[PDB]
């Protein structure tokens, strides 16, 4: 009942959260998939009718919603912001995560390391080696893989645009803070931004300045740890890799299903027509078409589930961006473990990454606390901060950090008597008025 | 728009092979030029960029009038026609930081 | 027909242990353990900060601390009544099963 | 315009919310379910092929996500905390729920 | 066909359960571990714990 723990030091930990946003845009044509340039097969297939028309509509809606999710996640500000030519932030160094002006491509160092950490090949010259794939290098374009018309519609938003949006948001956060998300951007020094954020979490900004430079180092070192997270853990991008693998496996399975017999004499329509007469082959063709239609329906249903999963992830990503990045969120464990300070967005292939800079206590010490102090019959409750004791003297310190100060009437007010409080203790309160009256 | 294809196999007998690096494209300005995403007929590429109107892909958007949301006079029967252009990414801005 | 039911990875005892640990941290460490290292603090002093969080000065708490505790205790009893007077509290789980 | 309502007393109400987390983990085998120890039925069923393999993968993914949901809901702290042997809380009694 | 229908229903049930579990975890992070200022999120009335 009389023991409390007060933090005497703090640390600035940084975590990473990968959130899928979109995925590959696929499309399947009934004619080519089911029938190979055969009039009879097309005539039989047209009997079903609206099935193919509704499947195409569902696929188009899936693509539209996938594009809208990316637009909402990234395209949130009409105004593009840019960092100043001189990088002065009071000690913070964002050049590691900011785009490199020298490189022709405006890609951050983190994305470059993410791409590099995947197993690549050395047989030849590394000129472009994958501009859209989810951190790999493969053979020729979709046309190489499109032997049945499995067209892959290019994403509406290009990686360069996503990177530009991420850079603009990051620059606004550094310069405009959270003001630009709530209206017109308002420039303010970065060193003064953390001051308000600490007060948001109940920590007086006075500590910040006293350790400002140090804090910057604590931030800088944290960025380095991110690199280690890539070397010591390859599962950070597990979500995107798993989604891509699942999509590829589903497409490949759908492709191989074309060769399934489904109980017919042969799996090729031309062979059936050549060896067997058309009229009696009608039943076999109908059965094959029915099987292929069932497989297509199953694939489309799975695609719908995947689209629902991706939209659900993208909505959370956008909510975090609005809260974690643009502003400061009071929700616990929503913007990363520990008290939230800010968040930095980063582009990722068919996904987004959030780096949450948070406030976490480092060193804690025990103290003896009392519910209040009542000296001359009138109680004295703390407006802000909790009373602490070292065993001989009683001091008042702020809520989330150790900063003892002499107890004065300025930081406390009178409410109740000695008797009303339970467990109260007696102490002297420094009254500034008293010394003045002495002279 | 013929999508994810190149408008080369289409029947054309009016031109003879002149040994050109890129599909015999000799233009003075921003005249129609072949695109990797697809081959578009009925629009002319423009260097200037504006807000997206009809998204297509790879950041390419098509618009009818050669202006965006004019509070004034709209299009006419004049030379203005449908165009395809790279959508302007937001609006450029600068912040005085110190 | 081989309709195997794979046992859950987490056992009810582990779930109960997790719930007890979280409850003990809340009583002793408050919300500090969720934001970092646990910081012990009396429960009577935890409600003081929470009242200020909702715009209520903690001064009332002490003046009615014991009373408030009773108000809390009686509430637990009401929970039991909620089981006797209403069997639909677990409707979701029963319907799913 | 000149009337306000101020609370003179307060009450501590407690409510309950039941939220599903997981459910029974099921699995179905194509062979036994469709065919009873018959070679011809198994041979005919293998014609479809990847259907059963993808259904099993979907079921495994469902189980994995159901387990992960429980892990996230409950397994959030690596350190296990325990109440002190003496139950003193200034008047609160959690022994009913502890 | 019956197995496919059953698996589809199982997928819908799994999506329902995950949607419920995400809300439960969010409440645990907010309602239990900390104090939430959201109204009617952690029960009717001003949230205490």
């Amino acid at each position: 009942n009389n023991s409390i723990a007060i933090p005497t030091n703090f640390t600035i930990s940084v975590t990473t959260e990968i959130l899928p946003v979109s995925m590959t845009k696929t499309s399947v044509d009934c004619t080519m998939y089911i029938c190979g340039d055969s009039t009879e097969c097309s005539n039989l297939l047209l009997q079903y009718g609206s099935f193919c028309t509704q499947l195409n509509r569902a696929l188009t809606g899936i693509a539209v919603e996938q594009d809208k999710n990316t637009q909402e996640v990234f395209a949130q500000v009409k105004q593009i912001y840019k960092t100043p030519p001189i990088k002065d932030f009071g000690g913070f160094n964002f050049s590691q995560i900011l785009p490199d002006p020298s490189k022709p491509s405006k890609r951050s160092f983190i994305e470059d390391l993410l791409f590099n950490k995947v197993t690549l090949a050395d047989a030849g010259f590394i000129m472009q080696y994958g501009d859209c794939l989810g951190d790999m290098a493969y053979r020729d374009l979709i046309c190489a893989q499109k032997f049945n018309g499995l067209t892959v519609l290019p994403p509406l938003l290009t990686d360069e645009m996503i990177a530009q949006y991420t850079s603009a948001l990051l620059a606004g956060t550094i310069t405009s803070g959270w003001t630009f998300g709530a209206g017109a951007a308002l420039q303010i020094p970065f060193a003064m931004q953390m001051a308000y954020r600490f007060n948001g979490i109940g920590v007086t900004q006075n500590v910040l300045y006293e350790n400002q430079k140090l804090i910057a180092n604590q931030f800088n070192s944290a960025i380095g740890k991110i690199q280690d997270s890539l070397s010591s853990t390859a599962s950070a991008l597990g979500k995107l890799q798993d989604v891509v693998n699942q999509n590829a496996q589903a497409l490949n399975t759908l492709v191989k299903q074309l060769s399934s017999n489904f109980g017919a004499i042969s799996s090729v329509l031309n062979d059936i027509l050549s060896r067997l007469d058309p009229p009696e082959a009608e039943v076999q063709i109908d059965r094959l078409i029915t099987g292929r239609l069932q497989s297509l329906q199953t694939y489309v249903t799975q695609q719908l589930i995947r689209a629902a999963e991706i939209r659900a992830s993208a909505n959370l990503a956008a909510t975090k961006m609005s809260e974690c990045v643009l502003g400061q969120s009071k929700r616990v464990d929503f913007c990363g473990k520990g008290y939230h300070l800010m968040s930095f967005p980063q582009s990722a292939p068919h996904g987004v990454v959030f780096l949450h800079v948070t406030y976490v206590p480092a060193q804690e010490k025990n103290f003896t606390t009392a519910p209040a102090i009542c000296h001359d019959g009138k109680a004295h409750f703390p407006r802000e901060g909790v009373f602490v004791s070292n065993g001989t003297h009683w001091f008042v310190t702020q809520r989330n950090f150790y900063e003892p100060q002499i107890i004065t009437t300025d930081n406390t007010f009178v409410s109740g008597n000695c008797d009303v409080v339970i467990g109260i203790v007696n102490n002297t309160v420094y009254d500034p008025l008293q010394p003045e009256l002495d002279s | 728009l013929y999508q994810d294809v190149n408008c080369t196999e289409v029947p054309v007998a009016i031109h003879a092979d002149q040994l050109t690096p890129t599909w015999r494209v000799y233009s003075t300005g921003s005249n129609v030029f072949q695109t990797r995403a697809g081959c578009l007929i009925g629009a002319e590429h423009v260097n200037n960029s504006y807000e997206c109107d009809i998204p297509i892909g790879a950041g390419i958007c098509a618009s009818y009038q050669t202006q965006t949301n004019s509070p004034g006079s709209a299009s006419s029967v004049a030379s203005q026609s449908i165009i395809a252009y790279t959508m302007s990414l937001g609006a450029e801005n600068s912040v005085a930081y110190s």
